[PDB]
């Protein structure tokens, strides 16, 4: 359910901007039947937004390359070779995640305390 | 249901505008750049979709290659959930680093 | 008040003064012992003929021959050659004269310091390079050494790389300032070089570097 | 049913769709993942 | 549990 | 069970469906918002900030309509299909170790790993929310 | 003018040649053959630059456009599966022949130095090449949903067909070609989006060109269109049990590249989807079993570098390494394949599972590692065995350093006496034992490939020493002398099951200054002496940075017109000596850093041993004096 919250939250703000963008278009026509400088920001905004989506595409592409290049190696070893050994891997992973979380935690705590510092320096 | 009915009023009205649009056409009867802008904005959606398909297929091949006699198993489960955790942890790390950076600005 | 207001009027049309007028101006300034001022006009006329600083991007790339930026350097130099022209009559008029009666500096010595402050403080380093190149041609060695600008270090460093007798000054520059390590650092790096230097000179270099 | 929901969420995650940005992410695991974790 | 991991050369 | 049945089926479908409907209506909204800037603004006097718009549009359009950038995907796909066939072949070849695989995997450590995973998830969620709060609480100070 | 405007007649003829399969495949093959240059499979794109200049046509684009439209739309009117497979194979071969004929490094160096350093003369040539080459159109089509849908439909097939099919079946070849096209696309997507799209857009804006977009703006990258397919990874994993070396390697590389990406793992794990997709009908278990059965397969001693089994093993190891190195904090598919219960920010083991019974991928790796002998007689100190064990040790270190999978791994290792097997597998190194029949003191050693094996062996020894030190520290802090006695006995040189082994002081034979790795013989270099390695330089001296400089200098000398023909061989041999000089310097730096790491690991191990040692000191005085004697010359 908690995961379902964020879903609606996204869907809420989405229909609301689509409500306004679809409203800004009719008021222009309702004005005509009886704002041109405004939609420019909207189009340029969509452009500015997509401009990064393209960069995301590039990123993901580069990743896919970098990944399949690994797949090749995995298969290249798997062909070359041709249970209990991998169980150690899981443990080796988890014991490392513990450490990574414990690493991140420090950063988080540092930030939080770092913010409360300024918060304090504000009314102090 | 509210979000679902908001996609009923703001649809019937979107259909309602088309009359005033056809009226505007009727008025004018008595551009390509935007039409290029829309297709240009629209074309990348297909690329996203195709890219998604690709990624899905890659996942399929990797997963089936690594294991393909029990796709209902708990290994790929741990793998997936554990990947999720990795991603989320990365998010946490990065954003926290960003906030940490944001504090240096207040250190003036 | 007349010369100071004339200077204001010249600097306004700096990006548009003809070499014939700029000369007649500097010629008169020298008659009136207005040394430091005339230098400032020529420096100003330089910057306003080339605001984008193409004579820098030209010399920094190093001698691009057959280029349109030759205009920038050549026009800038007409002003620089006049600065050199002023600095000559400066010493001539105040030739061998002492910089003080007991306690009080001379006004001759004042017009000297006023002039060499305009020169040493300027931000036009293409002017500084052309000025350091001209100081050598006059044999004013000890003058280059005394300059505390950091444009002299770049000139001497860039010239030491292909001229043994210029790397000599850079080593002298450091040793009068007592940056002894930095000198031995060059003397050693020079003896190990690929430059056309006799072996017996490399013996001197390493012997000075060792000291 | 917790871990199950974690799977299910991480399952629906890497599967589309048309959400204007969030494309499905490829899963790694084990060998590549450890190094990918260390490179954090 | 250790059929072959034993150090029995 | 009732809550889960509701969520897992009735709500998920409406969420996804609603999202796609939003996307569709966003397209229609931009289409209308585009035609408005056509028919009414067909007075030939369309300029000013338009240049910047078509400049951006031309830049991104030029970036997209490139041979290499477009070719990379096509090359990638086949480059994937190679590994597809290769992997499928090498898989069919080593399609015998099934009992070793199923029985090898089915164990007990898996149960513990699941637990450790849930714990990690909780810790991670907590950290995430803590950072979220750290952000939300800082953007306040950003104003004061 | 086939006897009506040309733009209409051409499309009419194309559509007429589209009805059916025989004529379509024949036309596709004819076009593929025509696209091959006369010199065979780099400039002079294989087609006239004035192709279609008379009529208002985009050149050779219509052909590729029609081919893609056919392959995307008219693939449903083919009832005979064989005809559909043949058509898909022909289309994939056409796409590959079109993509492989694109210059990447040329365009990179052009966009880098042509307009910024070189003149503007050759710029027109590169511009025309980029505008006329169909690579841009192919890349644009790759971002379409129809293409990726057809690809994943072709790759998604029943397993019984591939099992009963022949190795030369058209389905396997088509899948291989599709995977290769996907790999090429994932590799070239960045280069395209960087140095194609902006130039093409600027050209279309400046000049007058009428083109129809076929790409989706939403799909910012190739991963966006494939992240919506979950069965792809399942099929790729299931295809590993077929035995086809090429297909297995291709699938492994594809999975590695997928796991190496970022958007895919961000969409999967923003709970998760891959872990639940691979745990539907026990796919992970069978995948792990197949991988174990594969890695256990022996290799051909004669076909060391040609044995497909060894290649598959190395591919699997590289895949695991890339999957574990990327995002180590968060679990991944590697943890599930090893036999762990991947839970949200937590792992665990299940009762009676494959990893609990010591029958999984990790245990198989441990077995194949402990049952591996590198000490040979005919050659001695092989190279590919060293590489295999080095990869295994890197994977083990990546699994250990990860705190999320550290405690359980250490427990499983100490519960099987892994350090004892490693010590028993150790071998002493001496300046007499050659490496692959080649001696170390030989000058060609620095130029040969034995340096890689030597660095790998040094890293293996360092990792083993670090693991031994960590285990000793753990056993000491656990205050249990049950294992301390065995540890000391192994360190004393005896084993009580007595089997003896060389002590730690025996392995202190890697510090040797007789080779003079620091000293290098500097030739005369009468010419090119002033050419330094400034722009060459993480000590990594690039060879191209000096190659370009020496080429410019040779061109200037030739333009000087002063004994250019005679003194050319001098510059040639000076360059041939400088390249080997650079390679030798790089190898020496690598060996030095490896020796430094090994010495640091040995010092840490010795410190941990001396500090945590409750045993009497009068008996260990002998080892103390021996260590003092050994370090005396090292310090001197």
């Amino acid at each position: 359910l908690s995961s379902d919250i964020l879903a609606i939250d996204q869907l809420r703000e989405l229909v609301k901007q689509d409500a306004d963008n679809a409203r800004l278009s009719f008021k222009a026509i309702d004005n005509l039947k009886l704002s041109n400088a405004d939609l420019i920001s909207y189009f340029s905004k969509t452009a500015d937004e997509m401009e990064e989506m393209m960069k995301k595409f590039e990123k993901t592409i580069t990743e896919i390359e970098a990944h399949l290049t690994g797949v090749e190696a995995h298969a290249m070893a798997m062909q070359n070779v041709a249970v209990d050994e991998r169980v150690y891997e899981l443990a080796a992973v988890l014991r490392e995640f513990e450490e990574s979380i414990l690493k991140v935690a420090g950063v988080v705590g540092g930030v939080k305390e770092g913010v409360t510092e300024l918060q304090l320096r504000d009314f102090m | 249901s509210n979000v679902e009915s908001q996609q009923e009023e703001l649809t019937a009205w979107l259909d309602r505008y088309e009359r005033e649009l056809d009226e505007l056409y009727a008025k004018q009867m008595g551009e390509r750049t935007y039409k290029l802008a829309e297709k240009l904005t629209d074309q990348l959606d297909e690329m996203g979709k195709d890219l998604a398909k690709m990624i899905k297929e890659i996942n399929d091949m990797s997963n089936t290659l690594s294991k393909g006699s029990k796709p209902d198993d708990p290994l790929t489960q741990i793998v997936r959930v554990l990947n999720g955790h990795l991603a989320q942890l990365q998010w946490i790390d990065t954003n926290a680093a960003a906030l940490q950076a944001k504090v240096a600005a207040a250190q003036k | 008040a007349l010369l100071a207001e004339s200077l204001r009027l010249f600097e306004q049309v700096a990006g548009s003064l003809t070499p014939a007028n700029l000369t007649t101006a500097v010629e008169q300034y020298i008659s009136l012992k207005y040394y430091a001022g005339a230098i400032q006009l020529c420096l100003t006329v330089a910057q306003q003929k080339d605001r984008g600083n193409t004579a820098l991007s030209w010399v920094n790339d190093g001698k691009p021959a057959n280029d349109s930026r030759k205009k920038a350097f050549d026009e800038r130099k007409i002003c620089y050659n006049l600065i050199h022209q002023v600095l000559d009559k400066l010493e001539s008029d105040f030739a061998g004269e002492p910089e003080l009666v007991d306690g009080r500096p001379t006004l001759a010595a004042t017009k000297r310091m006023e002039a060499y402050n305009v020169v040493n403080d300027s931000s036009d380093e293409v002017f500084h390079f052309d000025l350091y190149e001209w100081y050598i041609e006059k044999g004013w060695t000890d003058r280059i050494l005394s300059i505390d600008s950091p444009h002299v270090i770049t000139y001497l460093q860039r010239l030491a790389e292909t001229d043994f007798r210029h790397a000599e000054l850079l080593c002298r520059f450091y040793t009068t300032r007592s940056r002894f390590f930095e000198a031995a650092q060059v003397q050693t790096n020079l003896a190990k070089s690929d430059l056309n230097i006799s072996l017996k000179d490399r013996i001197i270099l390493l012997s000075r570097a060792k000291g | 049913a917790l871990f199950d929901s974690l799977l299910a969420r991480n399952k629906k995650q890497a599967e589309g769709e048309t959400a204007l940005g969030e494309l499905p992410s490829l899963q790694l695991g084990l060998a590549d993942l450890r190094q990918r974790l260390r490179k954090l | 549990i250790l059929p072959m991991y034993k150090l029995s050369p | 069970d009732a809550i889960l049945s509701r969520h897992d089926l009735d709500h998920t479908v409406r969420a996804f469906n609603a999202r796609r409907r939003h996307a569709e209506l966003s397209r229609r909204c931009l289409h209308l918002a585009a035609r408005v800037q056509v028919l009414r603004n067909r007075g030939y006097a369309l300029s000013g900030d338009e240049d910047e718009l078509k400049q951006k549009l031309q830049q991104i359009d030029k970036t997209l309509n490139d041979p290499a950038q477009g070719s990379r995907l096509e090359e990638l796909w086949s480059r994937l299909i190679v590994l597809r066939g290769y992997a499928e072949d090498l898989k069919d070849q080593i399609n015998q170790a099934g009992i070793t695989e199923s029985d090898g995997l089915g164990e007990e450590i898996e149960a513990k790993a699941k637990k450790i995973l849930e714990d990690y998830d909780k810790q991670l969620q907590h950290l995430k929310k803590q950072v979220e709060e750290a952000k939300k609480d800082f953007e306040e100070w950003e104003k004061q | 003018n086939p006897f009506p405007g040309p733009q209409e007649c051409m499309e009419m003829m194309f559509r007429e040649f589209g009805t059916g399969f025989e004529q379509s495949n024949a036309f596709i093959q004819l076009l593929t053959t025509l696209l091959v240059p006369p010199e065979g499979l780099n400039d002079s794109v294989p087609f006239p630059e004035w192709l279609g200049s008379s009529i208002r046509t985009l050149g050779i684009e219509p052909y590729v456009d029609f081919v893609f439209d056919v392959f995307a739309n008219r693939t449903k009117d083919i009832s005979d599966p064989s005809q559909l497979r043949i058509l898909r194979l022909s289309c994939l071969d056409f796409v590959m022949v079109c993509l492989v004929t694109f210059n990447e490094d040329l365009i990179v160096l052009g966009h880098e130095s042509n307009i910024s350093i070189d003149d503007a003369m050759a710029a027109t040539n590169l511009a025309t090449y980029v505008r006329l080459h169909p690579f841009s159109r192919v890349m644009e089509w790759l971002f379409n949903e129809k293409v990726i849908t057809s690809l994943i439909n072709t790759i998604h097939q029943d397993p019984i067909s591939l099992g009963s099919a022949s190795p030369d079946s058209p389905l396997v070849v088509s899948i291989l070609r599709a995977i290769q096209v996907m790999i090429k696309a994932l590799e070239l997507q960045e280069t395209y989006l960087h140095l194609v799209r902006p130039e093409v857009l600027r050209y279309q804006g400046e000049a007058g060109v009428r083109r129809k977009p076929v790409a989706n703006a939403a799909y910012s990258a190739f991963e966006d269109g494939i992240l919506s397919h979950l069965s792809l990874v399942v099929d790729l994993g299931k295809y590993c049990n077929l035995g086809h070396a090429e297909l297995t390697l291709a699938c492994l590389k594809l999975l590695e590249k997928i796991s190496t990406s970022s958007r895919i793992l961000s969409a999967w794990s923003p709970r998760n989807k891959a872990i639940v997709q691979l745990e539907r009908n026990g796919e992970g278990e069978t995948i792990s079993a197949s991988l174990s059965a594969s890695i256990m397969a022996t290799l051909d001693p004669a076909l060391a570098a040609s044995g497909e089994n060894y290649r598959v093993k190395l591919a699997i190891l590289d895949f695991l390494y890339a999957c574990l190195r990327a995002t180590p904090d968060q679990p991944t598919i590697a943890h599930q394949l090893l036999g762990f219960h991947c839970e949200l920010s937590k792992l665990g083991i299940e009762p009676k599972g494959p990893f609990d019974m010591q029958k999984s991928l990790f245990h198989s790796l441990l077995n194949v590692l402990i049952t591996l002998t590198v000490s040979e007689e005919e050659q001695g100190m092989r190279g590919y065995l060293v590489t295999l064990k080095y990869r295994v040790l890197r994977i083990l270190q990546l699994l250990w350093k990860s705190p999320l999978s550290a405690s359980l791994v250490m427990d499983e290792l100490r519960a099987t006496n892994f350090l004892f097997h490693m010590l028993l597998r150790e071998v002493q190194i001496q300046p007499q034992l050659p490496w692959d029949g080649q001696l170390v003191t030989g000058c060609e050693f620095l130029l040969s490939d034995a340096s890689l094996a030597y660095i790998d062996y040094l890293a293996s020894r360092a990792a083993i020493f670090e693991y031994i030190g960590k285990e000793l520290c753990s056993v000491s802090q656990n205050r249990i002398p049950s294992i301390k006695r065995q540890i000391f006995d192994a360190l004393n040189g005896q084993i009580f099951v007595p089997l003896t082994i060389p002590s730690i002081f025996d392995f202190f034979d890697f510090i040797n200054t007789d080779y003079k790795w620091e000293e290098i013989p500097s030739p005369h270099f009468t010419y090119l002496k002033d050419l330094d390695l400034g722009p060459c330089i993480g000590v990594h001296y690039d060879i191209r940075k000096a190659q370009e400089i020496l080429a410019l200098k040779r061109k200037e000398y030739e333009h000087s017109q002063l004994a250019t023909p005679e003194f050319l061989e001098t510059v040639e041999l000076e360059e041939k000596v400088l390249i080997e000089w650079l390679t030798v310097r790089n190898r020496a730096n690598l060996l030095l850093t490896a020796r430094l790491n090994l010495l640091q690991a040995w010092a840490n191990l010795l410190l941990v041993m001396i500090e945590s040692n409750d045993f009497k000191s009068t008996p260990k005085m002998a080892f103390l004096l021996q260590a003092l004697q050994a370090i005396l010359p090292t310090l001197e």
